[PDB]
RNA sequence: CCCGCAGAAGAAGCACCGGCUAACUCCGGCCAGCAGCCCGGUAAUACGGAGGGUGCAAGCGUUAAUCGGAAUUACUGGGCGUAAAGCGCACGCAGGCGGUUUGUUAAGUCAGAUGUGAAAUCCCCGGGCUCAACCUGGGAACUGCAUCUGAUACUGGCAAG
């Protein structure tokens, strides 16, 4: 949910690096967050911390 | 990290009592966005092994590189048998300017904001080995600070 | 003689002229000796749309120069509107 | 390739002849069409490529190809001409729909290339 | 003088998501995005130097909605300014009145915009701007006139825009349906697969 | 005939860099030793020394860094046959000015950046890198 | 220029898709046909047609012509053993070049200044047409020429070596 509990900005992608909505689908642009996505790009373990 | 770049493939023959036997060349280059370079020619029957071999080759016997932040340290030239080169370091936001085989060593190099005009022959091989020659002869400015016996700002 | 007149140097419907002191028997936008300020007729309003280099002007007519009407209409203004 | 040399007798341009004289620097040129008829082409092609013999206007006689499926053309034939070599001692292309060449018929693409109209539909 | 057939079509043939369409329903349900369009879809072979170079033009256009011989002119004034030769063209780009309007959420598609700004809706420093093309400046207020504001689309739009993040660059007022144009962007700003150097290159042949 | 000494200096030392010389040596001129002065004070040499009262004999002691010579590259710029004078707006850098380049002016003979901090140009003698 | 009315209403073509070079499939016999350079003889992505597609757009194409690319006259910027390219060999006027040191001059050369270098055009910073084109203020430049004052390293000249 955008933005919920379980959000996306506020905490991080659900992906590994990875826009969970869709850009970022290698290695190069780890961070960048789009207007579509209102998302963070980092480890799938960096919500547990968060 | 390293990426890389098949710049050119071509299909060469040998003639014998039975016919044209056709194999195939591969002329790849790599490089990890830093001065480091290297470039891999391998031949095979087929495509794809040739490629392999191409890229096996390039990852080794690279080449070390002085890159001021995006882009070059000064004016060179390098050649190689048929291929003189000529790039000249360009203002941020230029883009890497150059044709063909030396656009991708520059963009494997990591260059990023170049002027480049190739004299002479453009056989992808040559021209790209007189690159990689122009881009091992430059030196930066503490090197050569070194090389004189002074302080960089001694250079300006 | 000489005058002190005007040059149409503008666009279509919209004239900006140019005060100069030329020869009379010059053409219009011709051979002028010099240019000693400009008019605006369709100045916008908090513009200046004219305006004259006046000891130019003076030393010219003590030259023993010819004014356009217009010309001096324009001086006069500015007389006026100092 | 002395500067003196230069100097002396400077270098010279080479002056390429235009490969369409008698249009003499004309887009087209009319003509009268003293002779219809067909030719065959140099090895390796095989046609009766039809052609005509053109008086041209400005007083050349010259030689037309002539493009696409069936001409109308016939002696004292008043047509138009705009050059277009086709690969011997031809040089010029009839125009298709022009003062008196028809269009060819029964095409509906390239139309212009042959001065065909628009197909009403 | 514009480009009228099927959105989708190009964004297909590009690859990504051009933004063609609202954003309300995803565009991998409206069409087949990953297949190029055509007969001969499926089949994919790696393109030429030059052709990757048109490709990303087009993109770069397609997304604005720019026909060739302005894109060139655009480029050109970019070439002749001083900065980053490819930044400098996005900026210009991003400038035109359309664009800066759909930013500002008043359009729901970049065409929408560009239709609004014809139709005598959109309003630069309160005088009535009509064309698309207009490079909108820094401190420049652009707002939509009191007749237009009472249209359902112009809401809908806003409203699309609030999903989508905001951009830094402006400052818009959803209630007096008015933004500020405060700053032309920096390439950070903007979208990063956008190859604006192949483009540089393209003209630089 | 001997038409330039500038030109057989600058050669000189080409190839006595080239070949691992550790001097070279030559008539002796007042712009030659100038020159020599120059490069000294530039770091590209490590001493020059004339001798001789009636035709004496310059001699340069070359220098070496880890083995490779240290006088990258040099090479005339003008000569007799043609000329090279330059505004002191106009003086070249050589290298991107990691390099020097000689160049005559009406206050004696100097490097380029020398030239431009000074405002005036003169002849360009030869480029150095 | 502004205000009112009605209703998507009245408004999209050209060229191409063998490679160069963006764009691919089906249907029709070295003919008919294409073509800028390098297809067609029965499965033609190259001829014609349909489909699909590509790129431009109130235009699109051909033809004509200039510069480019062409460093393919190479001043910047080429060459001549075998690819074109060293006279068959010599002397030698004109002519071009000119070892080294001192003195002078200032011609070339550099520096500074005066005069000019129409306007317009180009470009930089501005303004005005709803924007652009367009108009338009101010600069800059017009690389140059003449005249003055200087500098003297070089080249040159004059005098001595
Ligand atoms: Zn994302």
């Amino acid at each position: 949910e955008r933005d919920g509990l379980f959000c996306a900005r506020i905490f991080g992608p659900v992906k590994d690096y990875e826009c969970l909505c869709g850009k970022y689908k290698r290695l190069k642009h780890r961070g960048v967050i789009c207007e579509k996505c209102g998302v963070e790009v980092t480890q799938t373990k960096v919500r547990r911390e968060r | 990290e390293l990426q890389e770049k098949l710049i050119a493939v071509n299909r060469v023959s040998k003639t014998v009592k039975g016919g044209r036997i056709f194999s195939f060349t591969a002329l790849t280059v790599v490089g990890d966005g830093n001065g480091r370079v290297g470039f891999g020619y391998g031949k095979a029957r087929e495509v794809p092994a040739a490629i392999q071999k191409a890229m096996e080759k390039a990852r080794r016997n690279m080449i070390n590189v002085a890159l001021n932040n995006g882009t070059l340290q000064h004016p060179v030239k390098g050649v190689h048998t048929g291929s003189r080169v000529f790039m000249q370091p360009a203002s941020e936001g230029t883009g890497i300017i150059a044709g063909g085989a030396m656009r991708a060593v520059l963009e494997v190099a990591g260059v990023h904001n170049v002027l480049a005009k190739a004299y002479g022959s453009t056989n992808p091989i040559n021209v790209v080995r007189a690159t990689i020659d122009g881009l091992e002869n430059m030196n930066s400015p503490e090197m050569v600070a070194a090389k004189r016996g002074k302080s960089v700002e001694e250079i300006l | 003689m000489v005058t002190i007149r005007l040059a149409r140097h503008g666009a279509k419907k919209r004239p900006f002229y140019q005060v100069v002191v030329a020869d009379s028997r010059n053409a219009r936008n011709g051979r002028f000796i010099e240019r000693v300020g400009f008019f605006n007729p369709i100045a916008s309003e908090k513009e200046e749309g004219t305006r004259l280099d006046l000891d130019r002007i003076a030393h010219w007519v003590g030259q023993g120069a010819t004014i356009s009407d217009r010309v001096a209409a324009l001086i006069k203004e500015v007389n006026k509107a100092a | 390739a002395t500067v003196n040399q230069l100097v002396r007798k400077p270098r010279a341009r080479k002056v390429a002849k235009s490969n369409v004289p008698a249009l003499e620097a004309c887009p087209q040129k009319r003509g009268v069409c003293t002779r219809v008829y067909t030719t065959t082409p140099k090895k390796p092609n095989s046609a009766l490529r039809k052609v005509c013999r053109v008086r041209l206007t400005n007083g050349f006689e010259v030689t037309s190809y002539i493009g696409g499926e069936g001409h109308n053309l016939q002696e004292h034939s008043v047509i138009l001409i705009r050059g277009g070599r086709v690969k011997p001692g031809v040089r010029y292309h009839t125009v298709r729909g022009a003062l008196d060449c028809s269009g060819v018929k029964d095409r509906k693409q390239a139309r212009s290339k042959y001065g065909v109209k628009r197909p009403k539909a | 003088a514009r480009y009228l057939g099927p959105k989708l079509k190009l964004s297909r043939r590009e690859g990504t998501d051009l933004f063609l369409k609202s954003g309300v329903r995803a565009i991998d349900t409206k069409c087949k995005i990953e297949q190029a369009p055509g007969q001969h879809g499926a089949r994919k072979p790696r393109l030429s130097d030059y052709g990757v170079q048109l490709r990303e033009k087009q993109k770069v256009r397609r997304i604005y909605g720019v026909l060739e011989r302005q894109f060139r002119n655009y480029y050109k004034e970019a070439a002749r300014l001083k900065g980053n030769t490819g930044e400098n063209l996005l900026a210009l780009l991003e400038g035109r009145l359309d664009n800066v309007v759909y930013r500002m959420g008043f359009g729901a598609t970049r065409a929408e915009a560009r239709q609004l700004v014809s139709h005598k809706a959109i309003m630069v420093n309160g005088r009535v701007v009509n064309i698309a093309s207009y490079q909108v400046s820094p401190n420049d207020v652009v707002s939509i006139r009191e007749k237009a504001k009472k249209q359902s689309r112009v809401k809908a739009a806003l409203e699309l825009a609030e999903q989508r993040e905001k951009p830094t660059w402006l400052e818009v007022d959803a209630g007096k349906m008015e933004g500020t144009f405060k700053r032309k962007p920096e390439r950070s700003d903007l979208s990063a697969d956008i190859n604006e150097h192949l483009i540089v290159e393209l003209y630089s042949k | 005939s001997m038409q330039d000494p500038i030109a057989d200096m600058l050669t000189r030392i080409r190839n006595g860099q080239a070949a691992n010389k550790a001097a070279v040596t030559m008539p002796s001129s007042k712009l030659k030793v100038a020159i020599a002065n120059v490069l000294k004070e530039e770091g590209f040499i490590e001493d020059f020394k004339v001798e001789g009262d009636t035709k004496p004999e310059l001699e340069l002691t070359l220098k070496y860094f880890q083995g490779k010579a240290v006088v990258e590259s040099i090479q005339r710029v003008s000569r007799p046959g043609l000329r090279i004078y330059k505004r002191k707006d106009e003086l070249p850098k050589v290298m991107a000015g990691l390099g020097i380049a000689v160049v005559s002016t009406s206050k004696g003979v100097m490097t380029d950046r020398a030239a431009r901090q000074a405002g005036l140009g003169g002849e360009i003698i030869c480029y150095v890198a």
